[PDB]
RNA sequence: GAGACUCAAAUAUAUUAAAUAGAUAUCUUCAGGAUUAUGGUGCUGAAGCUUAUGUAUAUGUAAGUGGAGCCGUACCUGUUGGUUUGUCCCAUUAUAAGGACACUAGCUUCUUAAAUGGACAAAUUGCGUCUAGCAAUAAUGAGAUUGAGCAAUAACAGGUCUGUGAUGCCCUUAGAUGUCCUGGGCUGCACGCGCGCUACAAUGAAAGUAUCAACGUGUAUUUCCUAGACCGAGAGGUCCGGGUAAACCGCUGAACCACUUUCAUGCUUGGGAUUGUGAACUGAAACUGUUCACGAUGAACUUGGAAUUCCCAGUAAGUGUGAGUCAUUAACUCGCAUUGAUUACGUCCCUGCCCUUUGUACACACC
């Protein structure tokens, strides 16, 4: 509702999923683990976002 | 002592040095306003010596009862001069010499197990006083 | 019981207040002297207003007239260092009321710092009087 | 304007009279005994402390700023 | 220590509650740990919930945390 | 020797502003003597990053 | 005139000076009258409510 | 006979305090200087707050200034001829060593 | 085993008013000894209904500024008032209190901003939350004015509204100022 | 730009972390109960008591004295010191290991971090334009631990030449506006206006007792923090320390509030302005006063008109304290903690504010 997703979490969610949908899981806690691999981040709440959004669309 | 609360446990012991002849009364016990806040005198002297119950836990937990560390922090709950209320220091006076009323340094030679334990023997009797 | 409403010099006493607080109704004495001059005149402070018959309250007048012999020190008085005749007094609506214009009328000749301010009406203790006191 | 300024006294002329009113008046308290006239405010509490012969009283509230009572209901 | 004449005593509610669980969690029994929670958790008065609600810092322009003082002939 | 009064070791005068020599706006006591408007300029690099 | 009534659906609250939920509400003995009354103050769904004036509702649309 | 030399370390950067336990204690417990671990001191935070505008005419805001100073303590039980090499190496910017002789 | 409110029983206290049942959760779930809860009772909009009542009263009577803030003084004043309400009408004073609280509900109309005008019109029914929580408010005032310049204490003053609101209230008390208000909104209605 | 980001107690000590705290453990020592077991003892004179003088009044003893207890231990409840690689070793003046034992005869819960953890949100939910279907439901340190800082383009004849050796220009300079001195004033008053203080009292003013903070701060080219004794109504003063600070002030054992009393609503004992007087402090110097003590002096003031400010959870308000300026002076400003509510969980009437549409005869734009 009121927690919309900014550009960087939106414009990186595509560019990892259309590339690394393979060997990717639905489990967010290990989807937490894979974001430090396939890209870099400066901070852990962004991996709380950029893994949370891809998993809020992964079943979709 | 760490028995039941020292409302009345202060009240009994105030009578007992008053009982035992060891009053050692200050000659201006009807003069002083016991600090720079009171509009009236106290009712009587029966607080003035009674804080041996306070030091029995303060020799136990705070310090040897130096008078400067004594008078500052207890008995300050004051409203001073009207713009606005503040804190005090209470400026004791004669109970600097209440060690004589008991007869690195230590402040009591009888409040280890000698005369404090009498008050415990009073409160052990006060257990029997409160037995009905 | 018996009579409650007594009469002392230039005052009166109500029949409800304690003897210490009804002592404050006398001019020139506050609640300081409730423990000071009543126990010095051995008046029991817990006595009600009906009590303290006149054989006891006349000794309080002797503390009023003679405060020095009743173990009242100098730094517990009304006015110290007279300096006129050097004596020390505590005055209860008899001489203190005359003592108001006294020590003012001397300083009119002196025209001191706080002396001549009493003519037009101002404050002798320093406050910025330009704003308040319209 | 209410005044209520009565003779603050031990009130012996009504002491026997306040002795009998407390039965069956179970709402006894320091206000109601001074709500009755010839007002004592403080020693009329003590008047019921003089009623502490375990008769016609039940002192159940003993506190700062209020000591609420009850008559001894049999 | 700390707290106050109300608040420091409220922490003692968390003190007695968690000690019974931890002594029952490891030493006595699983169901002994269970039988002290279920009768508690019906309403439990948050005897184990340590709310982190502490005081909120000030702001310049006010006397207090969020209030302020105004009407300079606005 | 002559015509210089004011035994300056009492009062504000003259323990004044060992960073700008300006009196009426002084931060005196932290061991700074900084004339707080000049402390705006020279906040850095004498630590004093702002945080909150 | 001691009629009680319980709410089936909230509608909008015209708040600003007199926050009141203009709510559709049916009675208990006359539950076929799902009248749309205006209730000053905070309410929840399924809340039973006392009433006397159960006749007309000060019609305002949305 | 045998000496105990307590060596306090103060600085501003916690990373430099993480840089002095990076290499000083590791080059000493090879020869067992009895460090007793990294003994943390509570920080000495320094608050200053000032107005913003010189000639303070308008909207009386303020401006808060913070400062963080941190220490960590390394005590050693060794005579003075042992610790002489450790005073030479390693050195660090902004960090201070306080060992007294007499 | 859920007993001992302060000195006496807790439950068997029913709310004798449709439609305030199951809304003022008195004692059928929450056997609380004290009027003192700590944490948080207005987080979302829905929190004043899952709570006891004397915890609100002790939250309520701390007012005036010089008395506001102090809940322990409110812990003093109502429990000693509770004995006055226990000694008279020897029924549990909470059963007096729930009968006090439903008669003091302004179960009537009020005033409301017109959707064409000002606060003129009739908020014909009031909310049960505003019915209970203003009923706390309309009695909380009248204890103070019953002891502003009277020598008497608010322990017996607050006992005076509990005895008359439990029954149908007599001539205008703190229990009133609302029944008169029922009339002037019935004038517009 | 917003966000992202940086800073703050909740977060496994699971890892190493203490001259903070200590948990503990036992060593203890500070020992009552007889709660214990009693061995000796108990009516036989115990316990308790006085007199005498010596010793420099206490103590010794007898008598005095008196008629049941006495005395030791352990258990129960308390000081203390080390319990740092524990003990016993040693070298050492004494720590350690070296020598073994418990093989742990005190470890890290704890405050402190230096870390990473940390609602880390597919969290299910008759799918809203397949996407941002509130639901409260899931957690059980975590239903944001949660406030701050940060801030673009264009601007204002906003404010600051009196913050600066920032500065154009203007003005002045042995006769200064410069400069140091002695004074004075910036404080003065029929009056108006704003921020703000204690009130106007029984929820109260007194006496008592109980007995909880936190942010901080503290002296080597300046008089700081003060411990301790001591004296003094006080004010203070003396004598002697601590401390450059997790180590001392300081476990800062803050206030309001809790608990019995005095009061008995009566401008009262509410309220302390008001004026005398002395006593004081700081400093060369105190005078609409530098402040401070006492015993007087008790006015206005009884909840404040129209108008009108502030704010949504540890918040509002009550309630202290620290710091900032400071020879002494808060009565204000920043921070700190405590006590802790009511009410909204909305809407655009209100003053509002944001490039949507439309109107114009508006320039310096509805003043």
């Amino acid at each position: 509702m009121g927690r919309v997703r900014t550009k960087t979490v939106k414009k990186a969610a595509k560019v990892i999923i259309e590339k690394y949908y393979t060997r990717l899981t639905l489990d967010f806690h290990t989807n937490k683990r894979i974001c430090e691999e396939v890209a870099i981040i400066p901070t852990k709440p962004l991996r709380n976002k950029i893994a949370g959004y891809v998993t809020h669309l992964m079943g979709r | 002592v760490k028995d039941i609360d020292q409302h009345a446990v202060t009240k009994a012991v105030a009578v007992f040095l008053k009982k035992t002849g060891k009053l050692k009364v200050p000659d201006q016990m009807d003069i002083v306003k016991t600090a720079k806040f009171k509009e009236l005198a106290p009712y009587d002297p029966d607080w003035f010596y009674v804080r041996c119950a306070s030091i029995l836990r303060h020799l136990y937990h705070r310090s040897p009862a130096g008078v400067g560390s004594i008078t500052k922090i207890y008995g300050g709950r004051k409203r001073n001069g009207v713009h606005p209320s503040h804190f005090c220091r209470a400026a004791d006076g004669a109970a600097r010499k209440a060690l004589q009323a008991l007869e690195g340094r230590k402040l009591s030679s009888i409040g280890q197990r000698d005369l404090d334990r009498i008050a415990n023997q009073i409160v052990f009797k006060q257990r029997d006083a409160a037995k009905q | 019981k018996f009579q409650h409403i007594l009469r002392i010099m230039n005052t009166n006493i109500d029949g409800k207040r304690k003897v210490g607080i009804a002592m404050t109704a006398i001019k020139g004495v506050g609640r300081r002297y409730s423990n000071i001059v009543l126990k010095k005149a051995d008046v029991d402070l817990t006595k009600r207003a009906g009590e303290c018959t006149e054989e006891e309250v006349d000794k309080v007048v002797t503390i009023i007239s003679n405060p020095l012999q009743y173990k009242v020190p100098n730094w517990f008085l009304n006015r110290q260092k007279d300096i006129i005749d050097g004596k020390y007094w505590q005055l209860t609506s008899s001489n203190l009321d005359s003592k108001l214009r006294d020590d003012l009328e001397r300083l009119k000749k002196i025209r001191s710092h706080r002396g001549l301010r009493h003519y037009w009406g101002l404050r002798v203790r320093g406050q910025h009087t330009k704003t308040t006191g319209r | 304007r209410d005044k209520l300024n009565n003779q603050v006294l031990f009130d012996k002329a009504t002491y026997e009279k306040l002795y009998k009113e407390v039965p069956a008046y179970k709402l006894i308290t320091p206000s109601v005994v001074s709500e009755r006239l010839k007002i004592r405010g403080s020693l009329a509490k003590r008047a019921l402390i003089e009623l502490r012969e375990k008769g016609l009283i039940k002192q159940v509230v003993q506190h700062h700023s209020q000591v609420i009572y009850t008559r001894a209901t049999k | 220590s700390g707290g106050g004449h109300v608040a420091q005593i409220y922490a003692i509610r968390q003190a007695i509650s968690k000690a019974l669980v931890a002594f029952y969690q490891k030493y006595v029994d699983e169901a002994s740990k269970k039988e002290i929670k279920d009768i508690l958790v019906q309403y439990d008065r948050t005897l184990l919930v340590g709310d982190p609600r502490r005081c909120e810092p000030k702001k310049f322009g006010g006397p207090g945390a969020r209030a302020r003082y105004q009407k300079s002939y606005r | 020797t002559l015509w210089y009064s004011h035994p300056r070791k009492y009062g504000q005068g003259s323990r004044c502003c060992r960073a700008c020599s300006n009196r009426h706006g002084l931060i005196r006591k932290y061991g700074l003597n900084i004339c707080r408007q000049c402390f705006r300029e020279y906040a850095n690099d004498i630590g004093f990053k702002k945080l909150d | 005139p001691v009629v009680w009534a319980r709410v089936m659906k909230v509608l909008g609250r015209t708040g600003s000076q007199g926050q009141c939920t203009q709510v559709k509400v049916e009675f208990l003995g006359e539950q076929n009258r799902q009248i749309i009354r205006n209730v000053k103050g905070p309410v929840r769904e399924g809340d039973i409510l006392t009433l006397l004036e159960s006749e007309r509702e000060a019609r305002r649309l949305r | 006979s045998v000496h105990r030399i307590r060596i306090t370390l103060t600085s501003r950067n916690v990373r430099s305090l993480e840089n002095v336990c990076r290499d000083l204690i590791n080059g000493a417990k090879n020869q067992n200087l009895r460090v007793k671990g990294p003994v943390r001191m509570p920080t000495k935070t320094l608050r200053i707050t000032t107005r913003k505008t010189p000639c303070g005419e308008g909207s009386k805001t303020w401006d808060r200034f913070q400062m963080r100073i941190h220490k960590r303590i390394i005590d050693l039980h060794s005579p003075s001829e042992i610790v002489k090499k450790i005073t030479s190496i390693n050195i660090e910017p902004g960090v201070e060593v306080e060992v007294t002789i007499a | 085993e859920i007993k001992l409110f302060g000195r006496w029983s807790c439950d068997d206290v029913t709310v004798n008013d449709i439609s305030l049942q199951d809304y003022i959760s008195v004692k059928e779930k929450f056997a609380r000894y004290l009027p003192h809860s700590a944490g948080r009772y207005a987080a979302k909009r829905f929190r004043k209904a899952q709570c006891p009542i004397v915890e609100r009263l002790t939250c309520s009577l701390m007012m005036k500024g010089r008395n506001n803030g102090k809940k322990l003084m409110a812990c003093r004043i109502v429990k000693h008032s509770f004995e006055i309400i226990h000694l008279l009408t020897g029924e549990n004073p909470l059963q007096i209190l729930v009968s006090a609280i439903i008669n003091s509900g302004p179960r009537e109309d009020s005033t409301r901003i017109g959707r064409a005008g000002t606060v003129r019109r009739q908020a014909v029914d009031v909310s049960p939350l505003r019915r209970v929580n203003q009923a706390i408010w309309l009695l909380c005032t009248g204890a103070r004015e019953a002891a502003f310049r009277n020598i008497k204490t608010i322990a017996e003053c607050l006992a005076d509204e509990l005895i008359n609101a439990a029954k149908g209230s007599s001539n205008s008390y703190a229990i009133k100022k609302k029944d008169e208000l029922e009339r002037v909104a019935k004038s517009n209605r």
